[PDB]
């Protein structure tokens, strides 16, 4: 049984000019986080370039 | 404590709870519950709804609701992202639901009879879930109300489509006319309870409202419901099960019967009509994948 | 009749496939793969729609729903390859990953048909094709290359459903007729591009071209598996109760 | 002689509701990536939150 | 090639070249050349103006400076992450920097002699840079627009305090006045080859103007420059070094006279005033800082 | 007077560190050393522009540019710590390091001061010197527990700037009196605060605490190192070549 681990996903609209996050999903790796922000957050719009970062990869500022 | 005086401040100044601000552990472990099973009722909710896709009349009013079945996949996940936000693991909450040691919402666990029933899901259903979470959009905890505003854009255009179907029925034969009344008289009440006990009987209701994760009372909520819906009924040509429903001038409300609350007790509880059936499709459907799942993770190790 | 026949064809294997995948909504391995399933549906029955919304103007009668919900097995033209069980996901997998490739092969061509509602359609169709192969080339190769047991099972998926890939290059005198015309695609030219693709896959999954000849045709004639049948009797259900109404 | 590898930085503003990417800088470590984006791009702002990443972390859809 | 048209034709309709998109290798590099060269500058840069923080003579003009030294270090930082996003590295091309193998603005070869040089560089180097700077803000490639556009925001604000401490000078005393004529009378000729050689003495400006990269020619940009400039002298009551400038009312412009480019081909292949100090200077921040870098590594490491 | 002088001492060793840190500009190991370097250097600055311009218009008279510009090194009052020379990298991080502790500690403590204008100069500046602080704490680990060579020039750094840390919790009688109004911060008092900081930082930078006692003082009385008038020289000329003008 595989692991599921957290992604955050950034996305650049068409005439957008820079990647906005818009939020987070479980994926087994990249390319199915990928296929699956596509789906879930642009619906297949052409010209959106989407990003996927494993959670683990964010360092945060401290409140 | 300073962090708690902290805290009760930014509450009180309507200032967004952000995943790496201080929080009580209380405040914490009530929004993992309550997200938490936000998340497991999108993914419960497929299935009611999702009996109907391969028996929809017509084309279009099959995809409106493939559409709609995939539009809560992707509202799960949204809450999910937002669930671990505050720690949690999406995977070990998806488990105790399972188990039954999380809850879905009370409504999925009503049978769909009747193609009617998809209009009326679509209509009441959907519009009491718009209703609580527009009111949500607000809440203090920053990842919640993200999740909020997201979701509410996609679905009140399918409260919406499920309306639509529900006036093509009230504007067809005969048939068609009772198949929607039916539908209506079986699923008004439980979607009235989607709002939730009563506001002396809410635990939870004190720390929620408090801490801004409610922001208006299971019955200030349900109330302004029936009072939005009412009209909406009346549109239909159709009639609401409720003797004791009627318009009070007074107040400028409508005034409703009581809740047959010894059903939702039983129906939170795990004895309600399709309780078994839910929880053992969603278990079937977590076993036999398992093998897909390991797969998965087999191949992308390599 | 024949360019009708041929239309009604294309949305024929896209209704029925499309109706497999919705039984998956909410049964899949994750969450991901549910929306993905689901996609993929919705993307199908746009295609079935759109072939048949044309064959019932090609036949000046009817509509896409006349068609889905009032003709019976016999008259259905789908392949047989779409009406098969989903069975496991390998299964599902297996079904798609075939008829993908063939979508991606068919549709490349049939745009640039002498037909413009054919070429428009098949434009449109092939981008969301592209789509579908990758995820399901993708997962053909997760589940081959997997662990022992995934790849067993991706094995046994690709031989249960190799007999009906012969129907795929199956050419009758619709096709060959049309094809002379400009208008639609001889199948068996469609060959050489699906099996570069299959074999590749199969192979870089680290699994077996079936070595079982391929022999199973009739559903573009009206002759089903027993398969069908249910199926329809499930699709229809609400319409045979109540003809003649809008939704 | 260190490392200094490419991070992407994206930051959130005060009143700002989510994470945009407003350029990259070279850096030995999260924290000093943190450090760097906090001079660089937020001048040191109350209130802003800053999220540093790895470039190789990114996978970017297909053009 | 099918790759090539495809891209002729999104240059045509200013559709933005992002990093993942497909591009000519002689536009990749150009870039890389330009952007990285752009970059370089912002560092060496630093050292005329950062050769007098340690003599500025009020506290005022103290802090300017200090933070317009760093906005430019700033400003090298976001140039090289563009730099990077064409597939090169940081380290080396500042290597080649360091080695001679890429140029740096002619500009900072030249001695900051006084205080006055110090407001004269922040009115017309940092003006010609806003000039350029703001014509590559529509540059075909995205990464190096967007870059353009952050920071033409905070530069414009120092050249105005550049302005400023000239002003002060200009209506200060005599001596005073005398610093700013001969600060610039040694920096205006420099400032204007900035925009690099003639329209027809330049290597790159064919490619470049094609694949719009530079979307003004350097004449254009330099006598653009000319004309919002000149007036700008005039309101300091001072003088241009040159004999042959005058108002064209025909043309709408300023005739200005040739400039020296056996100076400007001295000074981009090493061997103006500073060029050997510059490098020496960077060279020994870099093999000094060695030991630093290595400190950073092993402890990261750890 | 009391006041007057407490306060320019507090300005005067924003300054003259400030101008140290300015000496760095474009010389840095790397391009974000440069740039926070620069950053401290400007918050201490602003700092100095604080604590001078309160002090003029507590003596009636000047500004914090005849302050800065027009008195000699009798007159400065800058601890003796931030004239030492810039050295490498560790030396300016030991200095540093050694001097945010103390400011962490003063500014904490002075934002309690029963001198409003003194509680709001070091509020301000408290946010700041936190700051600088996990900087200079930051790279003081870095080098010590980096390299042996980083290690060795971190140790050595440490020991050559240990004999000035005295002046640090040296009190006189201005420090005294004013403490006892509940005005100033009786620098004694803040050698607890000051040593748990800079020995746990010493120790988990596995470095040792100098044995050496900590004897130099003066800067506070015009006593200065031997450093301090070349950097007047440097840092006043063009004001006292054109003495009484605007900038
Ligand atoms: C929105 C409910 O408001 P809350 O403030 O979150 O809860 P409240 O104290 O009003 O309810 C008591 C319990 O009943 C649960 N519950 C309420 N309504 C439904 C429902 N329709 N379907 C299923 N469950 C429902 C509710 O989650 C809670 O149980 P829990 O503490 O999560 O185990
Ligand atoms: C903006 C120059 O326009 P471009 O289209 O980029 O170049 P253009 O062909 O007009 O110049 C020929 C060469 O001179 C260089 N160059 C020009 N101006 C300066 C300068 N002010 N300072 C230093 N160098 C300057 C320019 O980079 C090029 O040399 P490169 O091919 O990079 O080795």
């Amino acid at each position: 049984k595989v692991y599921w681990p957290l992604y955050e996903v950034f996305v650049r609209s068409k005439q957008g000019l820079s990647h906005r996050h818009v939020g987070s999903l479980h994926a087994a790796d990249d390319q199915m986080a990928l296929e699956n922000a596509r789906d879930a957050y642009t619906r297949r719009s052409e010209g959106c370039s989407i990003w996927v970062v494993k959670a683990s990869e964010i360092v945060a500022s401290q409140p | 404590s300073t962090e708690e005086q902290r805290f009760d401040q930014r509450i009180a100044q309507e200032t967004a709870i952000e995943p790496q601000d201080w929080m009580p552990d209380a405040y914490r472990k009530t929004l993992i519950r309550q997200i938490g099973q936000h998340a497991h009722s999108e993914i419960v909710g497929m299935l009611p709804e999702g009996n109907w896709i391969t028996r929809a009349p017509t084309l279009r009013r099959k995809a409106i609701l493939l559409a709609k079945v995939q539009d809560e996949a992707g509202h799960g996940l949204y809450l999910y992202s937002a669930a671990e936000t505050l720690g949690c693991a999406r995977e070990d909450l998806y488990q105790k639901m399972l188990d039954g040691q999380m809850k879905y919402s009370s409504i999925f666990n009503y049978p769909t009879l009747s193609w009617a029933d998809i209009g009326v899901i679509g209509w009441l259903v959907d519009g009491a879930a718009i209703v609580n979470q527009v009111a949500l959009c607000r809440t203090s905890y920053g990842p919640y109300a993200r999740a909020m505003v997201k979701i509410c854009k996609e679905e009140s255009f399918h409260q919406r489509q499920g309306f639509e179907a529900c006036m093509a029925l009230a504007q067809g034969n005969e048939a068609q006319r009772q198949m929607l009344q039916d539908a209506i008289n079986r699923f008004w009440w439980p979607a009235l309870m989607m709002f939730g006990p009563n506001d002396d009987n809410s635990p939870n209701s004190a720390r929620s409202m408090a801490w801004k994760i409610k922001l208006h009372s299971n019955d200030e909520l349900r109330q302004r419901f029936v009072d939005n819906t009412v009209p909406q009924v009346e549109i239909l040509g159709m009639t609401v099960p409720d003797p004791d429903l009627q318009f009070d001038e007074a107040s400028g409300h409508y005034r409703f019967g009581e809740i047959d609350w010894q059903e939702f007790n039983e129906v939170i509880s795990g004895r309600g009509i399709c309780n078994h059936e839910r929880l053992a499709a969603k278990r079937k459907a977590w076993e036999e994948g398992e093998w897909v799942r390991e797969a998965a993770l087999a191949h992308a190790q390599k | 009749n024949p360019v009708a026949t041929y239309a009604l064809r294309l949305g024929d294997n896209g209704l029925v496939l499309a109706q497999r995948l919705g039984a998956w909504c909410g049964h899949a391995p994750e969450l991901e793969i549910d929306l993905a399933l689901a996609n993929i549906g919705l993307d199908l029955l746009g295609q079935a729609r759109n072939f048949l919304s044309y064959a019932a103007e090609l036949n000046g009668c009817g509509d896409e729903d006349t068609l889905a919900f009032g003709r019976d097995e016999r008259q259905y033209s789908n392949l047989l390859l779409v009406e098969q069980p989903n069975g496991n996901f390998a299964d599902t997998i297996a079904r798609q990953f075939f008829i993908d490739v063939w979508h991606v092969a068919l549709y490349s061509r049939l745009v640039n048909s002498r037909d413009a509602q054919l070429a428009a359609i098949a434009a449109k169709g092939l981008k969301e094709v592209r789509y579908h192969l990758r995820f399901s080339r993708g997962w053909l190769e997760r589940l081959g290359n997997g662990t022992e047991l995934s790849n067993r099972k991706m094995q046994q998926a690709v031989d249960n459903l190799w007999r009906f890939t012969g129907e795929l290059f199956l050419a009758d005198e619709v096709e060959l007729s049309l094809v002379e015309q400009g208008i639609a695609v001889d199948p068996r030219e469609l060959q050489a591009e699906w099996q570069s693709a299959v074999h590749t896959a199969l192979l870089d999954s680290g699994l077996q071209i079936p070595q079982e000849a391929a022999f199973r045709s009739g559903g573009k004639q009206g002759l089903h598996s027993e398969h069908l049948g249910p199926l329809l009797a499930e699709m229809q259900y609400l319409q045979r109760s109540h003809p003649g109404l809008q939704w």
